[PDB]
């Protein structure tokens, strides 16, 4: 999937979430997708709406969270 | 920018306008400026140059 491959910024994060996005040592949107929502929450200052938005844009642009990839890079 | 209309102004012409401070318009036209580089907001402006 091209779109998996794309860096973080097409998803027009804010700085907050995209700030911790990058100090969480994540940079593809596939990776972004390929964790599982706990393993996002337990990270430091990334919350429920952050993370909620980010689930809803994520849903509205076709992908979602926890699904399983293969073959990563 | 004049854009639709007459001429452009200044930041401190159009500080009046709003009320606002000549250095906070500024930073909101920056960030204004800032939102239209991302993508997604980008792609159709890029084949103009």
């Amino acid at each position: 999937d091209p779109i998996l491959l794309r860096p973080v910024d097409d998803l027009e994060l804010t700085v907050r979430s995209a700030n911790c996005l990058k100090a969480e040592a994540i940079h593809y949107i596939g990776d972004l997708v390929q964790r599982t929502e706990v393993e996002l929450l337990k990270t430091p200052n990334l919350g429920k709406k952050s993370l909620t938005e980010i689930k809803d844009v994520l849903a509205s642009r076709g992908l979602s969270l926890g699904m399983r990839l293969e073959n990563w890079p | 920018f004049g854009i639709d209309m007459n001429t452009d102004y200044t930041l401190e012409e159009v500080g009046k306008q709003f009320d606002v401070t000549r250095e906070r318009i500024r930073q909101i036209e920056a960030k204004a400026l800032r939102k239209l580089r991302h993508p997604s907001r980008s792609e159709v402006l890029r084949s103009f140059l």
